[PDB]
């Protein structure tokens, strides 16, 4: 969101591109919406809430670790698409259809995206 | 100030657009008097009500008062009521269509630019009338078993074409020319993916969809008409790819008599450009202008 | 990385042997000579043809080609040599093309492979050009058998 | 650990231990020396699972 | 045809203006100039799916087609119109030849394709990387007319093979070659790619030696 | 050869051939012409820079005059290891080496810009004949291929 | 545990109702018909209730009052087993890595890393398992 | 090492001199900065090597001004 907003400070483009401030508000709002908001509703879920009922455990404590797992892991992948050299996703985090289709987005970004 | 509480809100050009303006006025003076409400009391327990240095025992414990509950549901309740009224009285101005309007134009959207295009022009008083349909060209699309009810995903047959269209360009902004006082009806198509069509003196704005047929869209709006002359910037709204910032049109409204000379000029095989030149008005956009194609400063 | 400013795909130059020229504001593009060659040298007297396409940027106006000039020979313009408002004029019939025509007669020697310049003027810009010589959809010419050794 | 959590009458949360070796006189395992070998760590492996029964 | 011109500028203007202007000339930083590339080139770009492109990257990639064969051919008379330049071929009934650009002397073909291909596209055309994000895409896809377009029109980093550097006899001899190394099982049981070693040594540490180990552990004991 | 029959865009390896080599009919003209395809200092690149781009081209010195107009000759040989480097790319005029990603600059020479070489690709003078035929102007001004201790 | 399942039984009488009234809603005066696609969801939205809250029904008439389902219940009332929880295991990270791995083969269509990603997926599940069941070694 | 830091401290190689990592990351930094001398013409490699770099120095400092300082051991 820095460089975006920095990009958006003044007319004309300084130092980035079309596609890289297409990529940039897609993945940063896929971040925020889910690479940080929904896992940290379970991050305070794990912190308290067998405290709050009195519980000594979760039900099934090696699910609940699997799902952090899961999270870092699918994560990273959906990130990883800033090391190609086409880019990660840039049709924004709605992912709006035909815009998403092979047609209109080649690349493997939005595949990692999707994934 | 109607200004002030418009909040950046256009004025606007159509009765429309003066209608969805004073709902908005209306709205956002309601939705003030309630966050001052509920702002007062929350600085007011913030400042009355911190724990002095004289008090040893707990406050009252007090944590049910159902008559202030029951009644602190119905007035949220009533405030929606009326402005769902009102939302729903202004909405039905704003999506109603006349049977017959006076210019039917068509809007064809692509990535990344636009192209208007002059259906049909019936004036109320019976001076101009015009037949812009081209039939000759649609049926040329057609292309056929297929994947979709016999079509091929590139059968494009739902788009419209006519002998007048202004065709955008990557160095010229395309514009868009309207008579001023007449009923102007707009038929929304798009080639690729989905565009915006959006003319902020509107105040309305409608996406712009491939096949809006078969996705049960209604693709036609209607404006009673346009109150002044002058001319007003368009822009993409609906995420379309690399250069949906880059597509901006521009809505040029004249006089009757000017509409029928420009219309004239343009059968007349003259280009956009020269044809405004021929009615006393700027070749090119004056609100907006084309983008450098150079990919930025650093280039 | 790849899709910054600075990107490969969008600065690439069509793959074809003609030149893009910018003449003040006509764009001159596939500008080429045609002249088949059977030795070392197309020997002065012979007449050659210069094909191009002229591009109007602007699109309110209308323009006009004048006086070819180059140091290879003299350059005969046949033809309405003016391009419409926001229209192309096609000067040479290339082949692949199922009248306005650039005859060049030559005075030096000229050969495939090297660069020759050309001056358009139209009435806004003069420019060179260094115009190359193609040979277009011609089948390769035969080569005589080598012997034995 | 075996993996059991025991609630106690006042309400602590506890796990059954099975020890290694000898306990003291309130219970607790004597701490052993580690010898180099590996340890077990899962009640399976130790045999509390038994047997499924004889037969095809 | 006039109906085939006319058709192939109304498809060309709401697809290719935006990136190669209205009169072809091409848009500066945005695309190069359409004059006189040929029907050859548009056929290649618009059947392979490469156009039209929806960014600025490294490379192009290629997708599904955005037009069926009639709109192609369209696309490319209007292009052809303008500046000429080389055409795909066609058969006797004026459909884009397939079948006949199939040479007979593929061991000719083979030893061309090594010599011109090989490097950028791989022994048996299985793709190759090349500097900043650019790579020869696997040929097992490409039909006769698209490798014949190819060699002809040279799209993006792959050299432009004109018909006197490359005779189009050997131009079928090459495409003879490429669609057999294709649509040529394996001999030696599973391919693994086609890639060499790489995938060799990657099947051999995930199958071999973990069966062997897995094999060690059953036999042998723990602690 | 002929340098029409190479576009613009285009590259092409030659091989060093004479009059007195034959066609390969012969016994004796089959062995001559097998050790032109074996010898490994042969094979060149002859490229066509698009004539757009010739005022990009950087000669080097005592090589300003090597190239027949818009005609290049490089060794097909890598400089740092003898691998063929035949990765031509048309359009950003790089030369890169499969076997350990060398790159080269075209443009300025072959000079290296990516990789392990740290030595520019030897050029080859080219011009023509009275026939037109492309031929060699002389002999490479530098040792071909993988440097040595003796070297330079 | 009647409370459990009648938060469940509200909530599906509303997802119910407002499935029956869109459906009705969007068949009469809306283009296209009945939209489908939100109708299908709102139907099956009801099913997901349905589902957990008559299980839910189910269990709570076939055991009496819970410890936990007491008004003045005591903390003593609870003493006892509670059951099994897992006290470590690395089996987890393992089955994500498994599962990650076929993403990225399906994400750049590459069917050798899909199948390598399935197998291992496969493997690393029956390890977890299979992890507080395996007996001693045999020798 | 003691047992309390390294509980099998006495069955095998359990301690590394603190002045071998030390030297061994600044070695580690000054190779990272010694390859910006190529034929590359970028610079994006050139800043990536200068962070790393950078990082590795910070990461060292910061080890060695703690244990002179005595808030670790
Ligand atoms: C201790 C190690 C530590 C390091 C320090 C110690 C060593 C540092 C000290 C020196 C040292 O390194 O020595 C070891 C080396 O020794 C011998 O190398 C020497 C010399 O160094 C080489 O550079 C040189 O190149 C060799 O000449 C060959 O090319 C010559 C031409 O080239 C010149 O031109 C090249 C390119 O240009 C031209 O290219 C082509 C050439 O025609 C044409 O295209 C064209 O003409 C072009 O020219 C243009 O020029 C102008 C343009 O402007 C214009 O005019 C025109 O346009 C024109 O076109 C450049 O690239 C080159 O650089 C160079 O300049 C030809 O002239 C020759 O005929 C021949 O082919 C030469 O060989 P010679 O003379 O045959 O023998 C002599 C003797 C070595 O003397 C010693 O001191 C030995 C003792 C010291 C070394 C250690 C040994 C003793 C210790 C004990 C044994 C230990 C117990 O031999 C030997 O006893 C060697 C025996 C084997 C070694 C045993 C080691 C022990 C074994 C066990 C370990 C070779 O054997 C090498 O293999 C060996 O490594
Ligand atoms: C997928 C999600 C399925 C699991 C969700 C069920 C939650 C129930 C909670 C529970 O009991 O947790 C058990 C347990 C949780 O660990 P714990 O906290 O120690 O629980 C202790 C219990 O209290 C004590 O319980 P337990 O030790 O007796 O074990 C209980 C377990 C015992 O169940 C078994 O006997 C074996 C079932 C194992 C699952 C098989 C996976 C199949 C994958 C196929 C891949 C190829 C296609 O029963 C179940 O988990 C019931 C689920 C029935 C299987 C249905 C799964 C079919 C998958 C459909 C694919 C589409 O985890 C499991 O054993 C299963 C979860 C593993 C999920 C794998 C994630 C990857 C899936 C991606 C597949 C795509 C491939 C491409
Ligand atoms: C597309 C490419 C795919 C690549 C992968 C494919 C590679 C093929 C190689 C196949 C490996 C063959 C080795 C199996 C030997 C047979 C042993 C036997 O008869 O069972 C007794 C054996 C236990 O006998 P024991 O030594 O007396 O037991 C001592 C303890 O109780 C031991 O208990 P513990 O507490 O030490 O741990 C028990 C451990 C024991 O499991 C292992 O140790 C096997 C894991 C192999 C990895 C070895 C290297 C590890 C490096 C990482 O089990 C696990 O925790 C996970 C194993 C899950 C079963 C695998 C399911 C197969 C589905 C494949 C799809 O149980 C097994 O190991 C059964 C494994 C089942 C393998 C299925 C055969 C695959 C055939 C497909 C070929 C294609
Ligand atoms: C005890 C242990 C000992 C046992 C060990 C033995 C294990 C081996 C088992 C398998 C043996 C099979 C024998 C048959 C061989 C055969 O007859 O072969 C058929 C043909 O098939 C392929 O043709 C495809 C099409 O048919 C063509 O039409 C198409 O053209 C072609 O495309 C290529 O060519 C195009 C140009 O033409 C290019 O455009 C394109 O790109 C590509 O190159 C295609 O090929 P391709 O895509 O390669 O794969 C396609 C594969 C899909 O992949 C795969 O098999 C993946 C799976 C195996 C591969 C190897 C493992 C990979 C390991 C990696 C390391 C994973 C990474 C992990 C990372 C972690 C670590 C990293 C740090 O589908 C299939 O076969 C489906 C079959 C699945 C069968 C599964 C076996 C079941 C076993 C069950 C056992 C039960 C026992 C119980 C006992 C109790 C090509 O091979 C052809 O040549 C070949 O001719
Ligand atoms: C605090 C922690 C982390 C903080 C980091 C976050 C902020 C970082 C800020 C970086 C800036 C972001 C900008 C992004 C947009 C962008 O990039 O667009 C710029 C343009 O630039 C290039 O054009 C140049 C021109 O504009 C053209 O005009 C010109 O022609 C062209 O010239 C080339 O090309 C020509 C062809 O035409 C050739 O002719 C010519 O010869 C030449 O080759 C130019 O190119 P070039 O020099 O390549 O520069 C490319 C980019 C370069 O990118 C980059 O940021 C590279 C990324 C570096 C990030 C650092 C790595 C960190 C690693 C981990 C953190 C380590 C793990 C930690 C361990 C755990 C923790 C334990 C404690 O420069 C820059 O932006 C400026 C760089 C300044 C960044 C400073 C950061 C340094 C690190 C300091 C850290 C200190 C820490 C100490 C702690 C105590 C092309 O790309 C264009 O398309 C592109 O458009
Ligand atoms: C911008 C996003 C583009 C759109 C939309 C279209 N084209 Fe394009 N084209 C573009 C670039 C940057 C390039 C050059 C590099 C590449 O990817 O090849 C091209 C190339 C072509 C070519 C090849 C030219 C050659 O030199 O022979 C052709 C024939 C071509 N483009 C045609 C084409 C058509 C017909 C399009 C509409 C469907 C079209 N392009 C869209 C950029 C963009
Ligand atoms: C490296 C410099 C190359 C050489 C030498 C050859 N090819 Fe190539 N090829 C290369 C690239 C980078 C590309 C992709 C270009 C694009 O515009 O996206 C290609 C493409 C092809 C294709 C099209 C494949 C398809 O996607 O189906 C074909 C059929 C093809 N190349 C064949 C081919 C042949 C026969 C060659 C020898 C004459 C050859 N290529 C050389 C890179 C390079
Ligand atoms: C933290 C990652 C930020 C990435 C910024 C650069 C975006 C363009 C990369 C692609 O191309
Ligand atoms: C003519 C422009 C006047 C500026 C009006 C500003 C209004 C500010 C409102 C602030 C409301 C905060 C909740
Ligand atoms: S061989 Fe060319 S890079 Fe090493
Ligand atoms: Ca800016
Ligand atoms: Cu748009
Ligand atoms: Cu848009």
């Amino acid at each position: 969101a820095l460089f975006m907003r920095t990009e958006l400070a003044m007319p004309g483009l300084q130092f980035l591109s079309n596609e890289q401030f297409n990529q940039l508000f897609t993945m940063h709002g896929t971040v925020m919406l889910l690479f940080y908001a929904t896992p940290i509703v379970f991050g305070f879920a794990n912190l308290v809430l067998p405290l709050q009922i009195g519980a000594p455990d979760v039900a099934f404590p090696r699910l609940n670790a699997l799902s952090f797992w899961l999270f870092l892991f699918g994560a990273l992948i959906a990130i990883a698409g800033f090391i190609t050299p086409g880019g990660a996703a840039d049709f924004g985090w709605t992912a709006y259809s035909p815009l998403t289709d092979a047609i209109h987005s080649p690349g493997a970004g939005g595949d990692l995206w999707i994934m | 100030w109607s200004d002030a509480l418009a909040l950046g809100w256009p004025t606007g050009i159509t009765p429309e657009a003066k209608l969805n303006r004073e709902l908005w006025i209306g709205s956002v003076i309601a939705s003030f008097a309630v966050g001052a409400i509920v702002w007062g009391l929350i600085f007011w327990t913030s400042a009355f009500h911190r724990k002095k240095a004289t008090d040893t025992e707990l406050p009252r414990q007090f944590g049910y008062n159902m008559p202030l509950e029951l009644t602190l549901t119905v007035i949220p309740f009533l405030i929606i009521s009326v402005l769902f009224y009102f939302t729903v009285v202004v909405q039905e101005r704003m999506m109603h269509k006349d049977p017959n309007p006076e210019v039917v134009i068509d809007v064809t959207a692509f990535q990344w630019n636009w192209k208007f295009g002059y259906q049909k022009i019936a004036f109320a008083d019976g001076s101009f009338d015009y037949d812009g349909a081209d039939p000759e060209r649609k049926e040329a699309m057609t292309s056929r078993v297929g994947p979709i009810r016999g079509m091929t995903p590139e059968d494009r047959t739902y788009l419209n074409f006519d002998k007048i269209e202004t065709l955008g360009t990557s160095s010229e902004i395309p514009v868009l020319v309207l008579p001023a006082g007449k009923r102007i009806e707009f038929v929304l198509n798009s080639a690729d993916v989905i565009h915006g069509f959006w003319v902020p003196e509107f105040l309305f704005k409608r996406d712009v969809l491939p096949e809006p047929k078969a996705n049960n869209s209604d693709n036609v709006f209607q404006v009673s008409e346009i109150q002044q002359t002058g001319a007003f910037v368009g822009r993409c709204t609906e995420m379309c790819g690399t250069f949906h910032a880059m597509m901006n049109f521009e809505v040029r409204v004249v006089e009757p008599n000017d509409f029928k000379a420009y219309i004239d000029q343009r059968n007349a095989g003259k280009t956009n450009a020269e044809a405004l030149a021929a009615i006393n008005q700027p070749p090119l956009a004056i609100t907006t202008e084309p983008f450098e194609s150079r990919r930025g400063e650093l280039v | 990385c790849s899709a910054g400013q600075i990107s490969q795909t969008t600065t690439q130059e069509p793959a074809v042997n003609g030149v893009n020229a910018q003449a003040g504001q006509v764009s001159l593009r596939n500008v080429h000579l045609r002249a088949p060659q059977q030795t070392d040298y197309v020997e002065p007297g012979t007449t050659v043809e210069l094909l191009f396409v002229a591009a109007n940027d602007s699109t309110e106006g209308s323009n006009k080609l004048k006086s070819i000039t180059s140091d290879v020979g003299e350059v005969t313009l046949t033809g309405d040599s003016t391009v419409p408002a926001d229209g192309v004029l096609i000067v040479g019939e290339p082949d692949g093309q199922i009248a306005v025509t650039a005859e060049v007669e030559l005075t030096k020697p000229i050969t495939n492979g090297l660069l020759y310049d050309f001056t358009f003027t139209f009435e806004d810009g003069e420019t060179t050009v260094a115009v190359p010589i193609s040979a277009g959809e011609q089948p390769r010419r035969p080569v005589p058998p080598a012997g034995p050794g | 650990e075996t993996g059991i959590i025991k609630r106690l009458p006042h309400g602590a949360y506890v796990e059954l231990h099975q020890p290694l070796g000898p306990v003291d006189e309130h219970g607790h395992p004597i701490p052993l020396e580690y010898a180099g070998a590996p340890l077990p760590k899962r009640m399976n492996k130790l045999g509390s699972g038994g047997a499924p029964g004889t037969g095809s | 045809q006039s109906a085939l011109l006319r058709t192939g500028k109304q498809l060309f203007e709401t697809s290719c203006v935006s990136c190669h202007g209205a009169n072809l000339q091409g848009v500066p930083d945005r695309g190069p100039s359409l004059i006189g590339t040929g029907e050859a080139a548009v056929y290649f770009q618009v059947s392979t799916g490469r156009m039209p492109a929806m960014r600025g990257e490294a490379q192009a990639p290629s997708k599904p087609p955005h037009f069926d064969e009639s709109q192609i051919d369209a696309l490319g008379a209007y292009v052809q119109a303008n500046g000429g330049g080389p055409t795909v071929p066609r058969d006797d009934h004026g459909a884009v030849a397939q079948e006949s650009l199939i040479g007979g002397d593929v061991a000719r073909g083979g030893d061309l394709f090594r010599l011109n291909c090989a490097s950028c596209h791989n022994f048996t055309g299985k793709g190759g990387a090349l500097s900043s994000g650019k790579y020869a895409p696997d040929l097992g896809d490409a039909n006769p007319a698209q490798i014949y377009t190819a060699m002809l029109t040279g799209p993006q980093n792959m050299p432009k093979f004109s018909d006197r550097q490359l005779t189009p006899d050997e131009k079928r001899d090459i495409v003879a070659y490429v669609r057999e190394s294709a649509e040529t099982p394996s001999y030696g049981g599973y391919g693994l790619g086609g890639f060499g070693p790489a995938p060799e040594g990657m099947a051999m540490w995930i199958i071999g030696m973990v069966a062997a180990i897995g094999v060690a552990m059953w036999i042998g004991s723990r602690a | 050869m002929r340098p029409e029959d190479i576009d613009a865009g285009g590259m092409e390896t030659v091989f060093p051939w004479r009059e007195s080599d034959g066609d390969g009919t012969t016994v004796e003209s089959e062995h001559k012409l097998t050790e032109i395809a074996m010898g490994v200092r042969n094979p060149v690149m002859l490229i066509r820079i698009k004539p757009a781009d010739m005022h990009r081209v950087i000669k080097r010195k005592g090589q300003e005059s090597f190239n027949f107009g818009e005609l290049f000759a490089y060794t097909k040989v890598c400089s740092h290891l003898g691998c063929p480097s035949s990765l031509y790319e048309q359009q950003t005029y790089r030369i890169l080496c499969p076997c350990h990603q060398s790159q080269f600059d075209a443009l300025e020479f072959a000079k290296p810009i990516f990789g392990p070489a740290a030595r520019a690709l030897a050029q080859l003078p080219i011009t023509i004949d009275e026939d037109g035929y492309l031929v060699a102007n002389g002999d490479f001004v530098e040792p071909v291929g993988p440097a040595f201790w003796e070297r330079k | 545990m009647h409370i459990e399942a009648r938060l469940f039984e509200i909530l599906t009488a509303f997802f119910a109702l407002a499935a029956v009234v869109y459906a009705v809603l969007t068949a009469m005066f809306a283009t296209g018909g009945v939209e489908w696609a939100g109708t299908t969801a709102l139907v099956l939205t009801t099913g997901l209730t349905l589902i957990t809250g008559t299980f839910f029904r189910f269990v709570a008439r076939r055991l009496d009052t819970r410890p936990e389902d007491y008004e003045d219940a005591e903390i003593s009332d609870g003493a006892g087993e509670l059951g099994f929880f897992a006290p470590h295991s690395w089996w987890p990270i393992l089955i994500s890595l498994s599962f990650s791995t076929a993403a990225v083969g399906a994400a750049l269509w590459l069917p050798w890393l899909i199948a390598a990603g399935v197998a291992f997926v496969i493997t690393s599940v029956c390890g977890l398992v299979f992890e507080y069941y395996w007996g001693p070694e045999k020798h | 090492v003691d047992v309390e830091d390294v509980p099998s401290a006495e069955w095998g190689w359990s301690h590394m001199p603190i002045g071998v990592m030390h030297i061994g990351g600044l070695l580690s930094a000054a190779f990272l900065l010694v390859m910006m001398r190529g034929n590359h013409v970028g610079h994006v490699e050139d800043w990536f090597l200068i962070g790393f770099a950078a990082v590795i120095v910070a990461l060292v400092g910061r080890n060695w001004w703690l244990r002179r300082r005595g808030w670790i051991r």
